[PDB]
């Protein structure tokens, strides 16, 4: 015998006050039981179980199910009561790698290791909860009890603690190999390295040599699978990779599930295909816990999904990560609060690509917009590659120093360059920061009856010109703001606007380009046309000049 | 050797907090400093049976460059029991803020040397994770007091109450105090002796057991404090006038004499906003009450050890940055203004990161605790580069103002 080194087992608890599981065992029938005994006695054969005790008090209902009338039974452990009932664990299985993350591998084995899942131990203390019974014939003698010596699959730990396992017994392997990349996925390890197929070779079976040691073996393993590799809904080549192929259904009745599920689709594929929309096609979709609506497209949304399916025409790949390479990071504005981005190291070589939504929200800038998608950018980039990408943005440099100086939050884009492709992000108005000389003034106001709803909105100025307007269904915050903007309509082309509004100032400081409300947009589009605009605020009701509440009083 | 018992509120787990995106450069960082910490017992590997954790990272403090890892322990420590240890919680030295000088040093590593509850070492648990997630990151947990940890100056307190005695009684007028890993060492005394008090304080501290190195100077006697102040003009336009009536009806919330009606009848009229507006004898008597009202203190204004304290800051433009600190509103018992050329002209987050831990210093000091901060800007904005200007031991709280607020030119 070749002494082997034994697995460390996890030391597991059930939650706290909580105990193990008391399951009633259903009612199973003749040939399933002579099935299960079958099972269970070639399972306790090889150690994975152990007969035991009338003293053990626990149970988990056990199930036969046939694998589609094969030549076969399955025995189906029903962990469900024990899950509920078993600590947290670390799922160090959490945020999978990215695809454009990778490095290339011209050399990539795949090796079995099905038989190793069960050279698992289970804590001693522990198995007593894993009791499970197989009835007997008839009920007229007592059903087999067993429990597990072994992580039992269905059980919430076995997946980290299998994990944590592997990766501890292949940690002194690959730390003594850095030039080989290992990988679990299912029942198999994929070994991939960048050396002559020679060399490597040799250090796979090293590897196994390696394990042999914790009595692990592998079927002498060139896998059944081959380049490329359906991984994760992505396909990984040897030199590249891209998403499991995408198709676009064709429909004349789409429903809310089917429209939210072309969702899904087009953002998966949006990592890899360029220029992507779903704007449109997610915006019919707010409103929907029933899924059979048979929803119609606007014309909108019609003409994004064929500027989809157009894109996913021809296959596009992504290529893998080079470290010695630079990292660039290209922006475009899409309209309507999208954005697409494209990360490369050599032009027309994408490793992946991705696009942004403007947060919901009444008012809005695209240099915001512009800045947060270089934020998302920027910590997905960090997350995959570990570091920041150079930035390419169809904004100029100067347009950012005017925006940031004079913003009113802190704000910042890492390292950047303007790169001249329409559309331009820009500002579309600047106000003043002192009073315009020469410029009429304007004193604006507004008011509305809260129950009535009636109100008025208007402004008086030091040349004489008066404007008095009554509304309709208005709101004292709607009549503030008519009043800015009747203001900017009667005014030439430079033009002081005092207002008593905190409410008015409090968005057109925000500095939006673009607005939810139709009111908010025309004093926007009002101020793109001026030259000057000097913005002034004034307490309320403080006998201050022109402040004529009185003229809306009414 | 022996370990002082620790454990959670009633009713609390331990953390679960998300490790974030760490860079390349970090994250190497952090593997050879856990790889050195494990050689000497200070933390161990953990297995899955410990689902919590703390998120971690890396900085460079003061002028070195040599990177320091740094727990970020705030959900363990509002999750870890009130410790009231045999000090019946030293009452906060209010003298240390009055003193001339003061040195803070990083006394962190002193802890390394105290073992931690059993029990408690799942609760410190961390992970070093790996770019794109290749591999299953590092996970740890500490065998002694962590640094950043609030139980430990407190747990570390009895220790280090006995190594300073030769000191304390050497030099009766220094005032030490202590806060997390920092110790804060304050006297009258001129750099000269203050910085070999200090070296002699190191010495000291390197022979009673334990980069102590650094040094960080404060001058509390001639802090930035602020009172409200008015224009002084021999001509004042309509829009000078509107915006003194706008900031004394601001103030008046705050200072109840104000009277703004002599100055806004002034404003009888719609005029002209560059229109100069001769001041009438009632308008300028009324500004000059109210000019001497503003020099008085505010009223009413004392501190609660049972409230947090609030700090507010806003971004003035060229470099320049104003807060306050309150509890209540209008209640201010610190206001200041920042600007200065520390490697941020051209970084708005790294100034405003830079003011966030001056402001936190500048607390410590006064109340022996951290503001809650309200800070201009988004928080996809502050949460992604932070931690690339952060160089305290320590980290506050923070939420974020989305509105631009109008009292920003009222102070300053
Ligand atoms: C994530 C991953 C999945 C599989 C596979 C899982 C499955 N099924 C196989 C390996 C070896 C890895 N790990 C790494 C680590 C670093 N670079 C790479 N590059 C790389 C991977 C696959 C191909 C191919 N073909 C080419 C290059 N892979």
């Amino acid at each position: 015998m070749v002494p082997i080194s034994p697995i460390e087992t996890v030391p597991v608890k059930l939650k706290p006050g909580m105990d193990g599981p008391k399951v009633k065992q259903w009612p199973l029938t003749e040939e399933k039981i002579k099935a299960l005994v079958e099972i269970c006695t070639e399972m306790e054969k090889e150690g994975k179980i152990s007969k035991i005790g009338p003293e053990n008090p626990y149970n988990t209902p056990v199930f036969a199910i046939k694998k589609k009338d094969s030549t076969k039974w399955r025995k189906l452990v029903d962990f469900r009561e024990l899950n509920k009932r078993t600590q947290d664990f670390w799922e160090v299985q959490l945020g999978i790698p990215h695809p454009a993350g990778l490095k290339k591998n011209k050399s990539v084995t795949v090796l079995d290791v099905g038989d190793a899942y069960f050279s698992v131990p289970l804590d001693e203390d522990f198995r007593k909860y894993t009791a499970f019974t197989i009835p007997s014939i008839n009920n007229e003698t007592p059903g087999i009890r067993y429990q597990y010596n072994v992580l039992p699959q269905g059980w919430k730990g076995s997946p980290a603690i299998f994990q944590s396992s592997m990766t501890k017994i292949l940690e002194p392997f690959a730390a003594q190999n850095p030039d080989i990349v290992i990988c679990q996925y299912m029942d198999d390890l994929y070994v991939g390295s960048d050396l002559e197929i020679g060399q490597h070779r040799t250090k796979i079976e090293e590897l196994r040599q390696h394990l042999l040691r914790w009595g692990l073996t592998t079927p002498d393993k060139k896998h059944q699978k081959e380049p490329p590799f359906l991984w994760m809904g992505y396909e990984l080549h040897p030199d590249k990779w891209t998403v499991q192929p995408i198709v676009l259904p064709e429909k004349d009745s789409w429903t809310v599930n089917d429209i939210q599920k072309l969702v899904g689709k087009l953002n998966w594929a949006s990592q890899i295909y360029p220029g992507i929309k779903v704007r449109q096609l997610s915006k019919l979709l707010r409103g929907t816990k029933a899924l059979t609506e048979v929803i119609p497209l606007t014309e909108e949304a019609e003409l994004e999904l064929a500027e989809n399916r157009e894109i996913l025409k021809e296959p596009v790949h992504g290529v893998y990560y080079d470290p010695s390479k630079d990292l660039i990071a290209e922006i475009q504005k899409q309209g309507q609060g999208q954005w697409t981005y494209q990360i490369y190291q050599e032009p027309f070589k994408n490793l992946k690509t991705g696009k942004y939504a403007r947060m919901r929200g009444a008012h809005t800038n695209d240099v915001k917009q512009l800045t947060e998608a270089v934020q998302k950018i920027t910590t997905e980039s960090i997350v995959i590659w570990g570091k920041t990408p150079k930035f390419k943005l169809p904004i100029q440099k100067e347009t950012w120093e005017t925006w940031w100086t004079e913003y009113w939050q802190a704000t910042w884009i890492p390292e950047w360059e303007f790169v001249n492709t329409p559309p331009l992000v820009k500002l579309w108005y600047q106000l003043e920061k002192e009073p315009i000389v020469g410029a009429e003034t304007f004193y604006v106001d507004g008011a509305a009856n809260r129950e009535t709803k009636l109100g008025k909105a208007g402004y008086v100025t030091n040349k004489g010109r008066q404007k008095v307007v009554p509304l309709t269904n208005t709101t004292n915050q709607k009549t503030e703001l008519q009043a800015i903007y009747l203001a900017l309509q009667d005014s030439g082309l430079e033009v002081n606007i005092v207002t008593d509004s905190q409410y008015a100032l409090g968005i057109i400081q925000a500095q939006p380009d673009k607005s939810e409300s139709e009111l908010v947009n025309q004093i926007i589009e009002q101020l793109i046309k001026k030259e000057k605009v000097y913005l002034a605020w004034v307490p309320a009701h403080k006998g201050i000049g022109g402040n004529e509440q009185v003229d809306k009083l009414v | 050797i022996e370990t002082v018992p620790v454990k959670l509120k009633p009713g609390m787990d331990g953390p679960k907090v998300k490790q974030w995106p760490l860079t390349e450069e970090k994250i190497k960082a952090l593997v050879e400093i856990c790889t050195e910490m494990e050689k000497e017992g200070k933390i161990s590997k953990i297995g899955p049976e410990n689902p919590y954790n703390t998120p971690v990272f890396a900085i460079k403090k003061k002028d070195s460059t040599k990177w320091r890892k740094l727990v970020d322990f705030r959900e363990l420590n509002k999750r870890t029991q009130d410790f009231w240890e045999v000090q019946l919680g030293i009452p906060h030295p209010a003298g240390l803020k009055k003193k001339k000088s003061v040195t803070v040093l990083d006394v962190g590593d002193a802890y390394f040397s105290v073992p931690l509850d059993e029990d408690f070492r799942k609760y410190t648990a961390f992970t070093i994770p790996s770019i794109n997630n290749e591999t299953p990151g590092i996970r740890y947990q500490y065998n002694v007091l962590p640094q950043g940890w609030k139980g430990s100056p407190a747990i570390f307190q009895s220790s280090m109450t006995k190594i300073l005695e030769p000191f304390k009684k050497q030099n009766p007028d220094i005032v030490i105090y202590q806060y997390m890993d920092d110790l804060y060492v304050g006297s009258d005394l001129e750099i000269g002796q203050h910085r070999t008090k200090i070296e002699e304080l190191r010495q000291h501290l390197l022979r009673w057991g334990l980069f102590l190195w650094m040094g960080y100077e404060l001058h509390p006697d001639k802090w930035t404090v602020q009172p409200i102040v008015l224009p002084e003009k021999d001509s004042w336009t309509v829009n000078d006038i509107q915006k003194l009536v706008g900031k004394l009806n601001w103030a008046s919330q705050i200072y109840p004499g104000i009277k703004v009606r002599q100055l806004s009848k002034l404003l009888r009229g719609t005029k002209a906003l560059t229109e100069v507006i001769p001041l009438t004898e009632e308008a300028e008597l009324e500004l000059a009450e109210n000019r001497e009202i503003l020099k008085e203190p505010v009223h009413g204004v004392y501190y609660d050890p049972s409230k947090d304290l609030i700090a507010e800051i806003q971004k003035q433009g060229q470099g320049q940055w104003t807060y306050q600190i309150y509890q209540e509103p209008f209640k201010n018992l610190k206001t200041g203004k920042y600007a200065r050329m520390r490697g941020a002209h051209t970084n708005d987050v790294k100034q405003l990161t830079e003011a966030v831990q001056k402001i936190t210093t500048e607390s410590i000091v006064i109340w022996g605790k951290t503001p809650k901060f309200k800070l201009p800007i988004q928080k996809e904005t502050w949460e992604t580069w932070w931690t690339e200007y952060w160089q305290a031991t320590w980290i506050p709280e923070w939420e974020f103002v989305n509105t631009p607020p109008l009292v920003k030119l009222w102070y300053q």
